[PDB]
This record gives structure tokens, C-alpha cells and sequence, in this order.
């Protein structure tokens, strides 16, 4: 998951 | 259940979180990102799901087994389940939700996950040869759902608990298209329901009374903010007008917070790396020389020591090496060379690249809104010029979340920053990013040799094996310099004493609002  | 005996519950159960940006959509199928699945995990819930240790359990299947070649996986779902309109939540919502993610049509930034899985005929929907319909998954009957590998995926069942595949409602999807995301026409199966959203504010749940295990979920009501900043972050926890915030503190107030806040400072070690995504299709990053040149005037111990210095560790690889089956991979050879070494080598590669003090590399990096990804940016702007005596010229360039994400997919972008955090446990949650093929690959990084190595790991019969071909991969990977790993993740948040729940011991680092729970005293 790409992170914020 | 999840409250102690005795313990003095509040009695309104509401809690503010910030989520951190406006997620990009609330259809698992149309997103990539944390803020994203944050949002999914509410609503929705896949076969199996977490506690707040990470730990696997039950979620819409109450049972599974595979068979003994790790290929066919079989889930038992709950008979009396319904979504929140009351339908019934069978195997053909996961048959039809499992389709429509390879489905051409749908242009899902995670298709590739089913690929990962190994699917039967995944990769040639994905690739346009089979329609979806010929997907190796299906309902034996209306509570069994059976999924049907090529190759072994002993770590299959950890990957159900991904975003990517939650169920969808099919009677509702059919019917609505798209449109079924909106808040008059959303349908779950999981703990919460939306009950507002608006754009760039808040996000605000309410009970799925309808959830299967709604009797054992305690928090009634919560609002997500979508607060970009860390210090304005901080600063609304401070005035108690929020309960946690996300996963980033003003590194230059954590000490002084860890002073004046006992206890309320949680810092988790998460399966996550930073890295500086370098486009490796748009010139003049499509040369290795220049892609090598900028990892060794990259000095990882100023970002982590001196910029951040909240436990984030260094690394030059993508794979955390102390993922599940991660543990032969190896820190290049010039990670081990004095900074003077590194950096005349560097110079040398410029130059030889026709990059001088009057004619230097420019390019721009991309980041979303986030002070404490400026402040690293401008450390490694800072870096990369000093470093090489002039010859590179860094500017920044942010970007709100949902516009960031749509450049870094479509290639518009020379270098970007990118934080890639563990689907599963398991290592090729991020070996598979980097597969040519890959839906997740930004980068544009394809090399054959990669996704051979890659490929021997289902050849492999044991953990070794696996963590072999896992090495050759990051071998490869790195002689390419594909990429700028920066450091491996930590998470620190501020909770607040009467929220109990979080353990700081997730390596995800998920909040399922169903896990959580506020007390009185």
C-alpha cells in the first residue's frame, strides 16, 4: 500500500 | 469481549482520528493508499482480518484449509452474514468483487494483486487474453469460496486481508456501476457505515448495525480528518480535538512530547520502506550511470540521525530484511564505503553524464503536502548538491494526495518520493512491486533477469528457497539502481490515555475502529  | 472485566467504559464511544488526506475513493477496486484502505476497512471485510497486534483471524470466512501443495484455498463463510441492506453476504460477492479487480474494464491500480496470488488466468485478464468469467475462483455452493493457484502461495491466506480484496455487494454494484461508492448507495459488510463525508473535512462513520459481530464492536461513532501536516496534527491533539493522529510527528517537538506526554507517545516498527522513486523510462533517469550517481551521494544516516531521528532506520534495498523469509537479502557493497569514496565516484558518473557547477542535473522532486516530507526533500536536495560540488540542482515540487498519486501513475514525474508499506508479511509484498508486469510499478523499472529470480521463488519448496530467490531479485534490483531506498519506517503517533485498543505492536499499523474502545477514568 502506498503510504500517506 | 475486547474490554477487560471491570473496566469503566465511557458511555458515548466516540473517537476523531486523522487519516491524514481526502482519500482518492471509497471503492477498494480505484485505490492504492493508506488513507484509502483506512477508509475500506471500516465499511468492508474480506475472508480473513486482524487484531491490534496484526495478528490474523476470522473475518467474513470463519474457516479455511488449503491443500497440501499450497495451490486451492478453501473458505467457509458465515451462513447468517448480510451487508448492511440486509442482503446476504455469499461466496458470489467474492467471486463477483475477485473479477471485477483483473477486469480490464475496471483499471484497477491493485489488479495485479491476483497475479501475486497466482491465480488461475489472473495475469491473462489482467493482460486482455480471458475474459473474467474464466477467473479461477468460485462458490461450490453459496457459503464456499475456493481459490485455485498455479503455484504454490503458502502465504496466501495473508493476503486476503488486503484492501484490494474485500467483498463487494453484487446485487448493488450490477445495478448502480460506479456510482454504488456514493454515501446515499454505499453497501457493507463491515463494522461501520458512512454516515457524512466532506471533501478536504472529514469523514464520519456510524454503526453498521447489520455487521455479523456487531454485538462484540464498542466504538459507536468516528470521524476521520484529513489533516496533511503533521504539526497541525499534533496541535489539534493538543487543543483535545482529536483522539490519534497519523503516522508522522514533528521530529524537532518528539522529544519534548515523549516528555510532557507519558504514555501517549506510541512509536510501532512497521514493514515499510521510504524510498526516492526515480522514473526510469524518462530521461535522463533511463541511465543506470545517473540512477547510481544519485544513490551514492545520498548520505541515509543525515535523513534518519539528524532530519528525523525518530527510530527510522537506514537501508538501501526495497525489501525490509527483517520481513518473513527477507532475511538473506543483503545491503549493497558501497552502503559500506566512507561518503568520500561514494561521493567522488558520483561526480565522476556526472561528469561523464556532461553535468557541470554551470550545467548541473535538474530535476524536481515530487511529494504530497506533508511538512515532514519537505523537510526530507530539502535535506536531500541539500545533500545532492553539496555532495557532488554543484553538479545537481534539486527544486521541490508537492502535490495534495489524490493529484500526487495520478502523476507518480502516469509518469509525470522525474524523481518522487514513495512509501511502500507490507500488504502481507511476507517478502515478496515487496519483491512483486518490481515485476515488470506490475500494476503497483510507478517506476517503470522492467528487467527480465528480475522477474526470472522472481519466478524461481514457486519453483522453491521450502522457506530457504523462497528466501534465495528473494535475494537474487534485490540483487538485481540494486546492480540497476531501479530506485533510492531511504529508510525503513517507524510509525509514531500520539493516543490518547483513554483510548485503549492501539497496541503499537501492528507491523501494518492498521486502526479498525472495531478493535478500539474508549474508557472513563
Amino acid at each position: 500500500a502506498a503510504a500517506a | 469481549v475486547i474490554v477487560p472485566e471491570g473496566t469503566q467504559l465511557d458511555e458515548k464511544q466516540h473517537i476523531v482520528i486523522n487519516n491524514g488526506a481526502e482519500p482518492q475513493s471509497f471503492d477498494p477496486h480505484k485505490t492504492e493508499g493508506v488513507p484509502e484502505s483506512n477508509v475500506a476497512y471500516q465499511l468492508l471485510e474480506g475472508l480473513v482480518t486482524s487484531d491490534s497486534e496484526g495478528k490474523l483471524q476470522p473475518g467474513a470466512a470463519e474457516s479455511w484449509e488449503n491443500t497440501p501443495d499450497f495451490k486451492t484455498w478453501t473458505f467457509h463463510l458465515r451462513k447468517d452474514a448480510k451487508w448492511s441492506n440486509g442482503d446476504p453476504v455469499t461466496a458470489h460477492d467474492f467471486v463477483f468483487a475477485w473479477r471485477r479487480l483483473v477486469d480490464p474494464a475496471t483499471a484497477a491500480p491493485y489488479a495485479s494483486y491476483l497475479s501475486y496470488l497466482q491465480v488461475e488466468n489472473a495475469q491473462d485478464i489482467i493482460d486482455g487474453k480471458k475474459k473474467p468469467a474464466e477467473l479461477g475462483v468460485e462458490a461450490k455452493d453459496d457459503y464456499t469460496f475456493v481459490v485455485h493457484a498455479t503455484n504454490p502461495v503458502p502465504y496466501a491466506v495473508s493476503l486476503t486481508t488486503h484492501q484490494s480484496l474485500l467483498p463487494l455487494p453484487q446485487k448493488v454494484v450490477e445495478k448502480l456501476g460506479d456510482a454504488w461508492v456514493k454515501k446515499e448507495n454505499y453497501v457493507g459488510n463491515g463494522a461501520y457505515k458512512l454516515a457524512n463525508h466532506i471533501i478536504n473535512e472529514k469523514i464520519e462513520f456510524e454503526r453498521n448495525p447489520l455487521y455479523w459481530n456487531d454485538k462484540e464492536t464498542v466504538i459507536n461513532s468516528a470521524t476521520f480528518l484529513a489533516i496533511e501536516n503533521p504539526s497541525t496534527d499534533v496541535a489539534r491533539y493538543r487543543a483535545g480535538d482529536l483522539d490519534m493522529t497519523s503516522y508522522g510527528l514533528p521530529p524537532e517537538q518528539f522529544a519534548k512530547l515523549k516528555k510532557e506526554l507519558l504514555g501517549e507517545v506510541y512509536v510501532t516498527r512497521t514493514l515499510g520502506t521510504y524510498s526516492y522513486e526515480l522514473n526510469n523510462k524518462k530521461a535522463p533517469f533511463d541511465n543506470v550511470n545517473i540512477r547510481k550517481a544519485l544513490n551514492l551521494s545520498l548520505d541515509r544516516n543525515v535523513i534518519t540521525d539528524k532530519v528525523l531521528g525518530q527510530g527510522q532506520t537506514p537501508t538501501y534495498v526495497f525489501t525490509p530484511t527483517y520481513i518473513e523469509e527477507g532475511h538473506l537479502i543483503q545491503q549493497p557493497a558501497y552502503s559500506k564505503e566512507p561518503m568520500a569514496q561514494r561521493n567522488e565516484e558520483a561526480i565522476k558518473l556526472l561528469e561523464e553524464a556532461g553535468y557541470s557547477k554551470a550545467n548541473p542535473l535538474k530535476f524536481s522532486i515530487l511529494y504530497n503536502t506533508n511538512e515532514n516530507h519537505k523537510k526530507v526533500a530539502i535535506a536531500a536536495a541539500s545533500m545532492w548538491k553539496a555532495n557532488t560540488k554543484g553538479l545537481i540542482d534539486v527544486k521541490l515540487e508537492n502535490q495534495e494526495w489524490k493529484t500526487y498519486i495520478d502523476s507518480r501513475r502516469a509518469g509525470r514525474y522525474d524523481v518522487a518520493r514513495a512509501g511502500w508499506h507490507a500488504d502481507y508479511n511476507q517478502a515478496t509484498t515487496f519483491g512483486n512491486y518490481f515485476l515488470s508486469n506490475s500494476s503497483n510499478n510507478t517506476a517503470k523499472y522492467a528487467n527480465p533477469e528480475y522477474d526470472k529470480a522472481m519466478a524461481e521463488s514457486y519453483a522453491a519448496t521450502d522457506a530457504e528457497g523462497r528466501a534465495k530467490a528473494y535475494a537474487k531479485a534485490e540483487e538485481i534490483l540494486g546492480k540497476d539502481y531501479g530506485i533510492v531506498p531511504i529508510f525503513n519506517y517507524v510509525n509514531p503517533r500520539l493516543v490518547k490515555p483513554y483510548v485503549k485498543g492501539y497496541s503499537g505492536k501492528d507491523p501494518q499499523d492498521h486502526i479498525y475502529l472495531r478493535n478500539l474502545y474508549i474508557i472513563k477514568h
